[PDB]
Order: structure tokens, then C-alpha cells, then sequence
């Protein structure tokens, strides 16, 4: 079944690369969204830790 | 700790005893009530101040030979200074990373 799916993939790529281009664009968009979300989470955690250090360094 | 407050109270009591002796002498020499009791209280307070001064002077005399209690925990002071410096450097690096992230987004 896997080989049948891969043969279908070959025939589709040689018959219609626009679908492959659209899929690549969608994957790139999803990767960009995931990277932005991870960066936002890291920034939130870093700001929380910065406030924690500023409140704890009162000595 | 308590010896400092004791000496301060002894000095305040000596001052109060001097003031009470002066006031009692004034009231007794003004004209001729409570002058006798005032003079008695003044003499008693003066004797108490003298006894407290003598007791404080007759202290255990801890060292009287050299500089005592040498070493004021300088190692702990330096350790705390280094910890504060570490915290400051961590804060600076975190602020730099936050600025980089803000420039990214």
C-alpha cells in the first residue's frame, strides 16, 4: 500500500506540480507560524524571569 | 547589645539625678514641703548612678591585649558581592535576549 501511495505521488508530481507547490507553501506557512509562537512563548518566559530577578535582587 | 542600652539609661539617669538634685536644692532653699523627700530621692538616684557606673567600669575586660574579633566575615561579603554581580549579568543578558526577540517579532 505504501508503494502504491508513492507511485500515485510520482504520477501526481509529473502530472500536476502545482499541488506540490501549494503543499510546500502551506508547510512553510505552518513552520513560520510555529516559529512565531515558540518565539512569543520564549519572550513571555524571559520577561517573567526578568521581572522575577528584578523583584528578587532587592537584597 | 543590652550593655549599650544599659549605659545610655545610666547616663540619662545621671542627668536626671543632677536635675533632681538641683531642683530639690532650689525648692529647699527658696522658702521654709516635699523638699526632704526630693533630696532623699536625689541622693538615692545619685548613689544608683554611681553604682551603675562602677559596675560598668568593673566589666569582664574581654581582651585588653590586642585587636579583638579580628575578621568581619569578609569572605561572606565577597561571596554576596559575586552573587549580586552574577544576578546583574544574568539580568543584562536576559534583557539583551529580550531585545533580540522583540526585534525578531
Amino acid at each position: 500500500t505504501e508503494c502504491f501511495f508513492l507511485q500515485k505521488r510520482l504520477q501526481l508530481s509529473v502530472q500536476k506540480p502545482d499541488q506540490v507547490i501549494k503543499e510546500d507553501v502551506s508547510e512553510l506557512r505552518s513552520e513560520l507560524q510555529r516559529k512565531d509562537a515558540l518565539v512569543q512563548k520564549h519572550l513571555t518566559k524571559l520577561r517573567h524571569w526578568q521581572q522575577v530577578l528584578e523583584d528578587i535582587n532587592v537584597q | 547589645n543590652e550593655r549599650l542600652r544599659a549605659l545610655e539609661d545610666i547616663e540619662r539617669e545621671i542627668g536626671a539625678i543632677l536635675q533632681n538634685a538641683g531642683t530639690a536644692i532650689l525648692e529647699l532653699s527658696k522658702e521654709k514641703r516635699l523638699l526632704d523627700r526630693q533630696a532623699a530621692a536625689f541622693t538615692t538616684s545619685v548613689q544608683h548612678v554611681e553604682a551603675e557606673l562602677s559596675a560598668q567600669i568593673r566589666y569582664l575586660t574581654q581582651v585588653a591585649t590586642g585587636q579583638p574579633h579580628e575578621g568581619s566575615s569578609y569572605s561572606s561579603r565577597k561571596d554576596c558581592q559575586m552573587a549580586l554581580k552574577r544576578v546583574d549579568y544574568a539580568r543584562l543578558k536576559i534583557s539583551d535576549v529580550a531585545r533580540t526577540c522583540e526585534q525578531m517579532l
